[PDB]
Formats: structure tokens, sequence, C-alpha cells
């Protein structure tokens, strides 16, 4: 009867309903065939388009310049947590700020070609458990 | 709305405090945060579309926002001595900014003497 309790009850009920919402994937959903709203054309789905392209950022030329000479191997990628991008040419590695681009970091530590790089979480209990992330870099000879 | 412009004015002011008194790098970061000036790509034009929309108070302030950018951008990007040096960024930023300034000079006081700072 009291409005205040009443309102609370309504929200709670609705909250419950929101939580109950059906599971995303079920075999039954598209057992016959998938419903698709599929246009070949960009912005073909006018109102509905799930994604839009907000912006394009080119690799900074300053970064590119230190990638100019690469005999052996190239590779690049984005680190999801960092919101930074990395470029590997031969031995050297660059990390550049997604948002900035001017800001870039360079590894001079590695002597040899860099086979692979990866971002990983630290162990539960080591001296560096505190650090947010670890950067693993593998070259032919060593893993740093 | 009223509060929003208020915060923007404060942000711009903190940018001032740190602009000069060194802290070149910090100034760019803050200016970009303002989301007024195109740091990204040629999105400079979107910055045109969103310009006229701007409230009267900000519309007036932009002149200094530009040129502050081309300054820090200049000084920070003093050609260095003798490795990863991405000069390219903080360079593209000037470019986008200039296109921006190029598009609205008429709707600005009339000092595209960004050019003087721009070159050397």
């Amino acid at each position: 009867q009291e409005a205040l309790e009443n309102a609370g009850r309504l929200i709670d009920r609705q909250l419950q309903e929101d939580r109950m919402y059906p599971d995303l994937s079920e075999l039954l959903m598209v057992s016959s065939g998938m419903d698709m709203d599929y246009p070949l054309q960009l912005l073909s789905v006018p109102n509905l388009p799930e994604i839009s392209s907000i912006r394009r950022v080119p690799l900074p030329p300053e970064l590119v310049e230190q990638f100019g000479h690469m005999q052996c191997n190239c590779m690049m990628g984005v680190f999801p947590p960092i919101s930074r991008a990395w470029l590997t040419i031969d031995s050297d590695i660059f990390m550049w700020n997604y948002e900035d681009g001017g800001d870039l970091a360079y590894f001079d530590g590695l002597s040899e070609t860099i086979l692979a790089v990866g971002l990983v979480k630290p162990k539960a209990g080591i001296f560096q458990p505190h650090v947010r992330h670890l950067l693993v870099l593998a070259t032919p000879v060593d893993i740093v | 709305f009223v509060d929003s412009t208020f915060y923007l004015l404060l942000d711009l002011i903190t940018f001032f405090d740190e602009y000069h008194s060194g802290h070149i790098d910090r100034a760019f970061d803050i200016i970009e945060r303002l989301k007024l000036v195109p740091l990204n790509q040629e999105s400079v034009e979107e910055r045109v579309a969103a310009f006229r929309n701007f409230s009267d108070e900000i519309r007036h302030n932009l002149s200094e926002v530009l040129l502050a950018t081309m300054n820090i951008l200049f000084t920070q990007f003093k050609r260095l001595k003798g490795i990863e040096d991405r000069d390219s960024q903080l360079r593209s930023q000037a470019r986008t900014l200039i296109t921006f300034a190029g598009m609205i000079p008429y709707r600005t006081s009339g000092d595209t003497n960004a050019r003087l700072v721009q070159m050397e």
C-alpha cells in the first residue's frame, strides 16, 4: 500500500526479470537455418547497424621510421589490457599508445630476433605479484 | 549543460597551469582529453561539424587551444640528438590541427600564425 515499498517491489521484480533473460545460445534457436538480417551493403542496415567506424589512426611515422629496416621478420599486434599496439621488426620491439601515438616505448634489451610477444598476468605469489601485467618476449635464444 | 561548460573551462585552465612551467608532455595529454581538437586522423572535419555547435563560451577559447598544441608539439618535438623514437606521432597531431585551423580561420580571431610556430 505504501508507495515507497510498492515502488521498491516493482523495481525488484523488474530486476529479476532482467536477470532471468534467456540464454544467448541454444541449438533449438537455429536448428532450422539461421534468422539473418544480412546486408552486403556499409550502413545497409540503417537503424540497426551493430557497429560503426568511429575513427582510423595511422601508425605514426615516427614509429614506422624505426621499422624501416627489417631483413628477417615483422609482426604486430594490439595488447588488449594496455590499449597499446606493438610492432616487432627483427630484434626490436615498439609499444605505442593507442590514444596518443606520439608516446611510444622501445625495447633495447633484446639482442636477438623476437619470435613472439605476449601479455600475461602475474602469478599469485611471486615477488612481482603486484604488477598489473607481464610482458613475455621470446627470441630464438631466450625468453624474457 | 551549464556545469559541463564549467568543467571544460576548468580543464582548460589546468592545462594552462601546466603549459609553461615545463611539463610539455602533460599538456598534450590533457588537451586531448578535452575532446575538442582532432588528435586522431583527418577527423579534423568532424571537428568542423562539431564547432559551430559549440557553446559561445568555448567557441571563443579554441584559438589558444590551438597554438598551445602547436608549441608543446614543437618544443617536445625538438629534433633530438643521436631505439624507438616515434616522432611521427606528435607530428600527425600538428597536421590534423593545422587542417582544423585551416578550416576555421574565418571563424577565428585571425591569427594563423600557428604557421610561425609550425615551422622552423
